[PDB]
């Protein structure tokens, strides 16, 4: 605000609220992995360099 | 009587028994 004005009060206590919109997207890849080589991390083995 | 071997080789791991043991990893859903 400028108060400068003697006549001119402003109409508004100057919190005007304003309302918006949100806009969702999905984010979504392909993504695959080998069960033959993961058997290998589920059986914990230990026995050979 | 005639000597056989007893392990596989040595490389692979324990048990001998091998696809009696792995048969339950499935169901489930010295050296």
């Amino acid at each position: 605000r400028v108060a400068s004005g003697a006549g001119l009060p402003t109409s508004r206590q100057t919190t005007i609220m304003v309302t918006k919109y949100s806009e969702k997207s999905p984010i979504t890849i392909p993504f695959e992995l080998s069960a033959a080589c993961l058997t290998y991390l589920r059986e914990t083995f230990e026995g050979t360099i | 009587t005639v000597s056989a071997p007893a392990t596989y080789g040595n490389f692979v791991l324990s048990p001998e028994n091998a696809v009696t043991a792995i048969s339950y990893h499935s169901i489930l859903a010295d050296s």
